[PDB]
């Protein structure tokens, strides 16, 4: 009965070493991802000061994207934004809007199917496998523009610090379908701008919102990848803590069993020798 | 005219009544920006804030005294209190002037917003500077890109973008000092 | 999975309240179900040796063996708990001498020594009171020879001696599933097979709680039904795959849609190997039910009611095919196509 | 035939027999004297015959408490009304020498056996710590000149315990329902006195220390407490199926707890999170307040009828109460009382303050 | 017979009847465990003899909480309904609030998610833990324990963070009028005319953490 | 160790000084008394030790005290057998130690 | 464990030893192949802790 | 030596199970490609209309 | 290397072997602290990778070839 | 895992205080001066308490 506890000590010890390796590799990958994230945050600002920030629009069709992870040892990231995804789908919906639900990452199709099984329509995965580039976000945005909504909702985790990840909803309106209608306040706020494009302002807004969706999507899945790494860094730190607790209790148990083993094996020898002497 | 009074402060007051009370309100990309567009000031004289961006870079976020942008109608220069503008940029050279020195950034296209408060937001995909360009592949690139034209309209568009980009690149790499 | 031939010692080892005597009870009840349909020569006469139990426990077993009718072929040797320690230590030898009458006269015996672990505790009591010096845990040195002397009497005799057989089923109780105990490792090395029953499989709904990985039968497939020698060779192979993919999916990492099909079918077979308490299945409604599971005919049936699905497979398939399967002993292609021709004309639940 | 106790975990997962031998296995402080006193309170009055309490090696304070609370319940009537008493007490408590504790169980059996055989009627025999019989025999057994057996015991453990326990049976003439507390020495169920006692019992109720450290009282291990009455031909198919379903849910939770402790609940599948939620719910729902623990807990104790606990556990198994929280099931009687405890817990979820003045704590009124 | 060794010793600690004098003997056996293992042999022997246990955990002792009473594991049911009625009034809600504090500390294995409804009981429990610890060789009379726990489980202590609750409890004992201790001692319980002056006298003390 | 304790006890009792004693590896004192008890034919107690483990240790450790003349102070090196602080030799030794000085690499 | 993986004969490839497994006895081609086989199997034995 | 160097990295791992030589591994790998490419035949024969 | 010891230690070593073993045992100790973490190879760390590669350089040095003492 | 300059301004004060505390716990010994060169410094109790 003392080789099962010994192999359990070996099991919990290699689990703890695996988990400390995972923690240190997530802490290294969080720092190399923080190079790319803080540079990509810049391009989000001109579109959010040019088009504003309008999350609760009365769109009759929206495409919602929950930016989830691929690997699953994050520790409650994808569940948190699935809660936020349905808590925005129960908020921005107003009149019977068609909502297309999309997920970026394998851990979104595992749970958005569990929440919105019928409105779920697209599943992007394997995106953080090599790296995240703007051509990749552009192709994903092209596949979202295959549908023609009046709004886009991007649900991602904004990497703030190494411990703080706030879920974020970033809204992109369709160019003259809803965006110009939300900018006119008795005249317009967009008619201050001298348009210097070739063709009409509807075409420059049609190009500009595709570019805004690609930028928002690229930054969203950079922020979510950095929060993924910094949340695996804390999930594999609590798991080393609990695998140290389990190992300490198992070592106390093993020493009790070792002492009891020596005592009973000695008492057998004394009882066998006292029957002869 | 504005039949959906949207915004973050409306979403945070409507979101309290349709969501569970445990979840705090989601953040929005307006809370992570600082310089707005309509707001007063933000120029102070001969300099003006120029945010030259890229998806993978922030090339400049200082203040400049004039910005030459390669618009689709032609090269224009943004001075301090410029007219508000949403200029679509042709493949060309942005030069950020800050005195006598000029950084010659060849962009590959994009946009450039001059806002009412005088903030210039150049927004391009790739912005190579001119020294890291080779003049060898651009000439066979123009020769080959002026050759292959099938009945596809898609390759006509891609080939027109190719010839205008490489031709502007030769125009801005054979005319340097 | 653990087939048993006539003349083999097969240990039913397990923890405290698992299905240990239930496997032994069903093997005795089933012999009454077979003795009415075979000729006079190949009838099995059972002996149940009940060492160190209550009188109340064995009075529920004679009540059970009289109710089913299995008492017509069953001796019931019972040295209970209030009996003297040399009556519990002697009762398997007394019972084996009764069972060896059938072995020595051309007939077939079947002896079940329920708790040989309790026969060793009664032998340790006599040895320690006769001042014989204690050994491992307190036991005498001769305690391997206590059980190997007894279990080697279960044989399969030659045709010069009649051709009789004696099949033993020793029962050994472990403490925390610790099969590395002293008396447990003696009988594991004596007996040919081993039927390890686990308590954590018992509470997961798997009844009989047979650990498929640890349960051996050293006679192999050479002493089983040829109709199930061919359909259950893949059953013990598909369940070997299912054990591995269910250890990794316990974490909740990934599924591959070819790894998940292994985890899908293996969960069909573990619901297929379930059986209720006092109703043994003949041999041919077993291998039809394993034919329905190892040929895909119970796919698109929900995992919750494959127990409820196979009453339909036995009821709706006509009893003409069970007679051909029993009389041939093997699914001929004249039957194998005609079996699956009728295994589509069945109303499974759900569908 | 079933013996309904009013305890949810006993009547569901390990139901007692009306003439059965019942063992309560415990590990020094897990609550088998509270459980055997609740079995006295619940069973001994609904049962119409006589009752015998044999105290073998226990506290004399507990014997005095049992005597004084059997007097004021009218079960023991002092004086000229002594013939209308329903219980006789035999006491060999832990201040006695090892010869008195090794034989007082036999005095209790003799008093119960006369009622079973000569008077011919149904008896309840409550033996508090039948382990002390075995321990007292092992105390006197070293001085009888015997070679000791395993861990330190007498060589004649199994036959001594068997000769005692084979007499506590029902016969053709009478019936003894036997409830025995069985101490386990160092929380070790493989110790030979519990491991030998396990064979003699129709219904073992195994009490755990780790269950009691979760606050779940009675601390019955639901995956180690068995009975011979958990049989579909005895208790009905619905009761048998809900008991096996509860046990399957709890076993899958126990299989999950090793990865729950390390990886957290965030790494589970969603049917696994349903398994964990329903298993925590039925873990709290097997807990129950006792009418003999109401003196030191404040909560009044609930008798739960068999149909009520069957329907309640069937409802938690099917999914009808997935909306209710975990702690609404904790220490409640029925499946109505989890709903009223969610009503009580929910209403407060706002009621936290606003008791400023208009008090009774004035200075003249 | 090492069970009998301790059983025949501790069974002599009785409360005798009225015709034997009414005398009593209280026993406090002390058992030292090794590495917190209370499932040892002599430990579980004496747990089966005594009427309750006072568990003293080394983790609570190393964190400065002294006396390091494991509040969840320590039990005295025979002494319950035989205690001070004034303390029995206040200690019931003390026990429930400490039970909630232990379970909202087990709920938080981590500092990352705040609830602000469990944070109330997580600060009330760290208030009560700091209230409960006292220093050596200075035992406290039962009325000054009752008044301090009355001032802890109710209001009158929410302004001090976690740090100055020892100093606040000393200010409660010193600054409250010493007649109310005499009324609590002689009446035994808290009458309505007494907890009136309890709510009155506790608001006019000056707590050092402000 | 009794000989070294006698040499220290002269300085304590007769010279009236504050003596240091260095019982190097008190575990080896325990080990040697265990071997002496085993050779004398005594039945060993828990894990393997002498039945007189606490008494053979307390016979040594109770002569290292402060008297009204002087004191003896012991800096005893302690060995922990299976890196097990609940082993009866260090558990019995730690009941006497008033301080521990851990030297680490 | 090798028998329960279906591999027969269930010889432990690492735990089995011979005095004939010297390079000057069986040659270097046999010895280097045997040592490389055992090296790859011990590498997988270390990697099976992190794969599972 | 072949399976250690990488000469047979293009064969399935179940082609090595219970075969004598590496010639047997090559005969087993292509026998498995052969049988699993012959699994689509029970689709329209001997369900009904059989030739006795 | 972690469990092996010599209580004489550095007093009875070859001088010159004493000059290289002082950093050899330190570098092997660091490699043992980062041991079993080299299963993450593409999952690089860029500072533990140097000590992992150098520890693998040093442990393959100490191997020997059976009745060829050096 | 984060960097020595990742820390807060108060935790760096504790690092700079503890790093000079654990330096101050060392002491040159009077018996060690025959092979270390530096003389040994006996420290009284009041000096220890006041300096620390
Ligand atoms: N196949 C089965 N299906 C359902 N229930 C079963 C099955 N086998 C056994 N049981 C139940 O499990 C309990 C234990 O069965 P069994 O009598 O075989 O135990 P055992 O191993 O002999 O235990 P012990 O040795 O303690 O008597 C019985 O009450 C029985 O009702
Ligand atoms: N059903 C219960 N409800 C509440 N508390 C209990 C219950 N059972 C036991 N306890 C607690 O456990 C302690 C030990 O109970 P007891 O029955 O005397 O244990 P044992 O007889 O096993 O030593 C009691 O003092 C009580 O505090
Ligand atoms: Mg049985
Ligand atoms: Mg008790």
């Amino acid at each position: 009965s003392n080789q099962a506890v010994k192999q359990r000590i070996r099991a919990i010890k290699n689990i703890g070493k695996i988990t400390k390796a995972m923690k240190m590799v997530a802490a290294s990958k969080m720092k190399n991802a923080q190079i790319a994230v803080e540079q990509s945050r810049g391009l989000v600002d001109p579109f959010v000061r040019l088009f504003g920030d309008f999350p609760a629009v009365n769109s009759n069709k929206s495409v919602v994207v929950a930016v989830t992870s691929d690997k699953g040892l994050c520790g409650g990231l994808n569940s948190n934004i699935t809660k936020y995804t349905r808590a925005t789908l129960a908020t921005t919906e107003s009149e019977g809007k068609d909502v297309v639900v999309v997920s970026i990452g394998d851990k979104g199709r595992s749970q958005l199917t569990r929440i919105e099984s019928q409105r779920y329509q697209l599943a992007i995965a394997d995106t953080y496998k090599v790296r995240v580039t703007f051509g990749q976000a552009s192709l994903i945005v092209e596949e979202l523009i295959k549908h023609n909504p009046q709004s886009y909702q991007i649900l991602f985790n904004k990497f703030r610090s190494a411990i703080s990840f706030k879920p974020t909803v970033a809204t992109i309106l369709s160019p003259d379908l809803l965006e110009k209608q939300l900018e006119d306040v008795t005249g317009n706020s967009l008619d201050a701008y001298d348009i210097e494009a070739s063709h009409e302002r509807s075409d420059v807004l049609r190009d500009l919102t595709e570019f805004h969706l690609g930028v928002t999507l690229y930054n969203a899945m950079l922020e979510n990848n950095c929060s993924e790494h910094a949340s695996r860094m804390s999930a594999m730190e609590n798991s080393t803590k609990s695998a140290g607790e389990m190992l300490g209790k198992l070592t106390l148990d093993y020493n009790r069993k070792r002492q009891a083993t020596i005592t009973t094996e000695l008492i057998e020898i004394i009882a066998g020798a006292s029957a002869l002497m | 005219e504005a039949a959906a009074p949207a915004g973050p402060k409306e979403f945070t007051e409507v979101w309290n009544k349709k969501a569970p009370s445990t979840l705090i309100v989601p953040e929005f990309p307006s809370n992570y920006t600082a310089v707005k567009a309509v707001g007063e000031g933000q120029v102070h004289g001969d300099a003006f804030p120029v945010n030259f961006y890229t998806p993978h870079s922030i090339l400049s976020q200082a203040q400049k005294d004039t910005v030459v942008l390669p618009g689709v109608d032609g090269y224009f220069g943004v001075k301090a209190s410029h007219v508000p503008t949403i200029a679509q940029l042709k493949p060309g050279v942005v030069e950020l002037h800050s005195g006598a020195e000029s950084e010659k950034f060849f962009v590959s296209g994009g946009f450039a917003f001059v806002h009412p408060n005088g903030v210039t937001d150049i927004c391009v995909l790739e912005a190579a500077t001119l020294d890291q360009v080779d003049p060898a592949a651009v000439k066979s690139a123009l020769a080959a890109a002026s050759a292959a034209q099938p009945t596809d309209e898609f390759e006509q568009a891609a080939n027109r973008a190719a010839i205008e980009l490489y031709s502007a690149l030769e125009s801005a790499v054979e005319a340097k000092a | 999975l653990v087939p048993i031939g006539r003349g083999q010692r097969e240990l039913i080892i397990g923890d405290r309240q698992t299905g240990k005597t239930a496997v032994a009870i069903d093997a005795i009840i089933h012999q009454k179900n077979c003795n009415e349909q075979v000729p006079k020569a190949q009838r099995v006469y059972c002996v149940y040796v009940a060492v160190g139990q209550k009188r109340s426990t064995v009075a529920q077993l004679v009540k059970l063996f009289t109710q089913t009718g299995a008492m017509r072929y069953t001796i019931m040797v019972s040295a209970t708990a209030s009996d003297a320690a040399p009556l519990q230590f002697l009762a398997p030898y007394s019972g084996c001498a009764m069972a060896e009458y059938f072995r020595d006269t051309g007939k077939h015996g079947l002896i079940i020594y329920d708790d040989l672990s309790k026969q060793s505790v009664a032998y340790r009591q006599m040895s320690l009171l006769l001042r014989r010096p204690p050994g491992r845990e307190a036991f005498p040195g001769d305690v391997f020879y206590l059980h190997s002397r007894l279990l080697e009497r279960a044989a399969k005799l030659s045709k010069e001696l009649g051709g009789g057989s004696l099949t033993a089923f020793p029962v050994i109780e472990t403490q925390a599933g610790d099969v590395s105990a002293y008396i447990a490792t003696n009988v594991i090395s004596i007996t040919d097979g081993q039927i390890f029953l686990e308590t954590e499989l018992f509470y997961k709904g798997i009844r009989p709680a047979l650990n498929v990985g640890l349960s051996v039968s050293r006679v192999g497939s050479a002493a089983q039904f040829p109709g199930m020698k061919q359909v259950a060779g893949t059953l013990k192979l598909e369940l070997a795959q299912y054990r591995e993919v269910a250890a990794f999916a316990q974490f909740g990492s990934d599924l591959d849609a070819a790894t998940q099909y292994v985890l899908e079918r293996g969960a069909r077979l573990t619901e297929m190997l379930k059986q209720k308490q006092f109703a043994p299945i003949p041999i041919e409604r077993q291998t039809v039910a394993v034919y329905a599971a190892t040929k895909g005919f119970l796919d698109k049936v929900r995992v919750q009611d494959i127990v409820a699905a196979e009453e339909a497979v036995i009821s709706q398939v006509n009893p003409a095919v069970f007679k051909i399967l029993k009389a041939n002993g093997k699914i001929t292609p004249a039957l194998d196509a005609h079996l699956k021709a009728e295994l589509r004309k069945v109303k499974l639940p759900g569908a | 035939e079933i013996l309904v106790t009013g305890i949810k975990v006993v009547d569901l997962l390990a139901p007692y027999q009306r003439g059965g031998k019942i063992g309560l296995f415990g590990g020094a402080g897990v609550g088998k004297t509270v459980l055997i006193m609740e079995l006295i309170n619940n069973v001994a009055k609904a049962h119409g015959g006589f009752s015998v309490f044999a105290g073998v090696g226990e506290r004399t304070r507990e014997g005095n408490d049992l005597y004084r609370e059997m007097i004021e319940s009218g079960v023991i009537k002092l004086g000229a009304e002594r013939g209308n008493s329903k219980c006789t007490l035999v006491y060999g408590q832990m201040n006695e020498p090892p010869g008195a504790r090794a034989r007082v169980a036999l005095t209790g059996l003799t008093v119960a056996e006369y009622f079973r055989d000569i008077e011919g009627q149904d008896v309840l025999l409550f033996v508090d710590n039948i382990f002390r019989f075995t321990q007292a025999n092992s105390e006197v057994s070293a001085l009888l000149g015997r070679i000791p057996s395993a861990v330190g015991y007498q060589p004649t453990l199994a036959t001594d315990l068997g000769g005692l326990q084979e007499r506590i049976t029902t016969t053709t003439k009478g019936s003894i329902t036997s409830v025995q507390a069985v101490y386990v020495p160092a929380d070790d169920l493989t110790d030979p006195a519990p491991a030998t006692t396990f064979a003699h019992l129709d219904a073992t109720t195994v009490l755990s220390r780790s269950i009691a450290e979760l606050g779940i009282y009675p601390a019955v291990d639901p995956l180690d407490s068995t009975s011979r009455m958990l049989n579909p031909n005895v208790i009905g198919a619905e009761h048998y199926n809900v008991a096996r379903g509860v046990q399957k849910v709890l076993q899958d939770y126990k299989n999950l707890q090793d990865i729950i402790a390390i990886l957290g609940m965030d790494e589970l599948s969603e049917e696994d999170k349903l398994t964990v939620a329903r298993a925590r719910k039925i873990q709290r729902f097997l807990s129950q307040p006792f009418q003999v623990a109401e003196v030191f807990t404040g909560t009044p104790g609930k008798y739960v009828d068999l149909a009520d606990t069957i329907s309640g556990f069937q409802g938690v198994l099917t999914g009808k109460y997935d909306d209710l929280p975990e702690m609404a099931f904790y220490m409640v009687g029925d499946i109505k009382e989890v709903k009223e405890k969610a009503d009580k817990m929910a209403k407060d979820i706002a009621s936290r303050k606003e008791a400023d003045n208009k008090k009774v704590s004035e200075e003249l009124k």
